[PDB]
């Protein structure tokens, strides 16, 4: 995606990685609070991006 | 309405701490001290005493 | 800050709280593992 190209050209990709990991953790917490096992598509996409 | 060891110890410790904090003047208890004295109630009671005394005076 | 930092009143639940002893009048504390929802989730 374009976010990666920007956060590479403008330096600091680590900020993108940290924000994406926070989003992954939040999504997993929401996935635990209601009983569901299969991760959604956006979680797979964030994992692949990281 | 029930009294257990925890309640008793908490009550005693609260009383002690309140007294000590009052010694160091670290507490302002104007609300409590004026709800207990209640100067309005003082005036009411004084006027009631005066009326009762007048009643006893005039019955003779 | 400048004046007396306590200001005791005639409530005994704010009075007790302002002097530290707040949970010390309840039987047992409040925890998270006591609800059936969290139990079902675990």
């Amino acid at each position: 995606g374009d976010d990666e190209i920007e956060n590479f050209r403008n330096g600091t990709p680590d900020k993108l990685v940290s924000d994406s990991l926070l989003k992954l953790k939040r999504l997993r917490k929401e996935r635990i609070l209601n009983k569901v096992l299969k991760p959604t598509t956006e979680e797979r996409e964030l994992y692949f991006k990281v | 309405n029930n009294v257990t060891l925890k309640n008793l110890t908490a009550f005693q410790l609260l009383s002690q701490r309140e007294n000590i904090c009052e010694l160091l003047n670290l507490v302002e208890s104007t609300e409590r001290h004026n709800s207990i004295i209640n100067p309005e109630r003082q005036r009411m009671s004084l006027e009631e005493m005066k009326k009762m005394l007048d009643a006893l005076k005039n019955e003779r | 800050s400048e004046k007396k930092p306590i200001k005791i009143s005639a409530d005994f639940n704010a009075k007790a709280k302002s002097l530290g002893l707040e949970s010390k009048f309840s039987n047992a504390t409040k925890t998270a593992l006591g609800d059936p929802d969290t139990e079902i989730r675990i």
